[PDB]
């Protein structure tokens, strides 16, 4: 009574579907390989940082960046798939955003690389929505009671990103070093940017 | 559908399994774990055999015990086979050959979706919506923790989309919607029973109505 079905192992399995379709000749030579390169080197959270970072920096590239995500964007080069639609959400002293995809895995893919592990459990897929502030707490991240807390869930097709608040020690940094502090949490929303001592 | 899939709210699962910025490792952790991403564009973009909804409505359609033991990246294995044979692409025959023993596929459909509305309201921001309160045993792209709620508009999509509900079962009727962020209060959604602020759903327009 509510046994698993018998299976062969996974990776059999997934290379019997690449094998059953590349023997018909409906992947293109290089194809999968292509796609992996993509998402391993392409597709990162180093892209979002570079975003905030001039959002930080540039009033001008930031109110483009939160009216029309997408222009934003694309000025850099980084549309793709799962990322065509791009709306930015602006943490301010009082709102602090989160994103989640509560039905699957729904990304800014390109944007934000693939998304981790943990935001494709069950556990925040179930419990961000409804307690977004004892998950943040759990995770590390404390959000103090005069911040509301928003929770985006990625539904159809547009992307988000997150632009957290610039901490306070940070003055005259460069982009470069405002994008170190930028993590792939920060754009998902579920932490905060930290400044060293 | 109300599958096991639509898991937003509901309570007994425990930790996240994560610390924020801890080590993720690598993109991919075994060395398949790249080709259900890559053979669902394969599908969509060089075959032209499904859509990404259609992806999405197979992994929906797991059998409910298996969809909850099955990691990720294996539900997506599964789904984009069970696609290719039920296009008529591959053979069920020749992938448990192939894998060398049994490869359980995603349950047939019980539904065959629903067309786009015909009738629908563009909304404008500020405006008050309901989510209908109808249930659709298909692909649809509204979690149930909104249905019958009441929210705000707080953007309108410049670009518009084939209705989920009928482009996931490959209909020719899915027209195309615009979708709005829907802006609910936490108690709007879970009663007293939240911690949260607000819940921003990216809603068809094809799922909302005018509030009362
Ligand atoms: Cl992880
Ligand atoms: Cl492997
Ligand atoms: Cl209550
Ligand atoms: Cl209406
Ligand atoms: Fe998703
Ligand atoms: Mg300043
Ligand atoms: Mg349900």
């Amino acid at each position: 009574e509510n046994a698993a079905p018998a299976q062969a192992p996974v990776s059999d399995r997934a290379w019997a579907l690449f094998r059953a379709l590349d023997g018909k000749g409906l992947v293109p030579d290089g194809y999968v390989e292509g796609w992996k390169k993509t998402f391993e080197e392409d597709f990162s959270p180093r892209r979002g940082a570079e975003l905030v970072a001039r959002a930080w920096t540039d009033p001008e590239f930031r109110q483009l960046l939160l009216t029309d995500g997408t222009a934003a964007v694309a000025q850099y080069g980084y549309l793709g798939p799962q990322g065509e639609y791009i709306v930015a959400v602006e943490d301010t002293p009082t709102l602090k955003n989160v994103i989640v995809c509560s039905l699957c895995s729904c990304t800014a893919w390109p944007i934000l690389g693939l998304p981790p592990t943990w935001y494709k459990s069950f556990e925040y897929r179930a419990r961000v929505v409804r307690e977004p502030r004892k998950v943040l707490s759990e995770m590390g991240t404390e959000i103090a009671s005069d911040i509301e807390i928003r929770v985006y869930d990625t539904t159809a097709e547009t992307r988000y990103m997150v632009l957290p608040q610039r901490p306070a020690g940070t003055e005259g940094w460069s982009q470069e070093q405002l994008q170190e502090i930028v993590t792939k949490d920060c754009l998902i929303g579920v932490a905060i940017p930290q400044v060293p001592t | 559908m109300d599958g096991v899939h639509d898991l937003a709210g509901v309570q007994g699962f425990g930790k996240v399994p994560h610390t924020v910025n801890a080590d993720i490792g690598p993109t991919f952790h075994a060395e398949w774990e790249h080709l259900p991403y890559s053979l669902m564009f394969a599908g969509v973009a060089e075959l032209g055999a499904f859509s990404v909804d259609e992806v999405k409505y197979v992994v929906e359609r797991m059998e409910p015990r298996h969809y909850m033991m099955t990691p990720y990246y294996e539900r997506y294995v599964i789904g984009v086979a069970t696609l290719m044979v039920e296009k008529g692409i591959l053979t069920q025959d020749e992938l448990e050959s192939l894998a060398g023993g049994p490869f359980p596929l995603s349950r047939p459909s019980e539904s065959e979706g629903r067309p786009a509305p015909v009738e629908t309201t563009t909304f404008e921001v500020g405006q008050r919506v309901r989510v209908r309160d109808e249930y659709v045993p298909g692909h649809i792209r509204m979690p149930a923790y909104c249905r019958g709620r009441v929210g705000t508009i707080s953007h309108r999509t410049t670009e518009k989309w084939p209705f989920p509900d009928a482009i996931g079962h490959g209909r020719n009727d899915a027209g195309e919607e615009p979708t709005y962020h829907v802006k609910f209060a936490a108690e709007e959604l879970f009663g007293s029973d939240t911690d949260g602020g607000s819940v921003v759903v990216d809603l068809f327009e094809g799922y909302l109505e005018p509030a009362a």
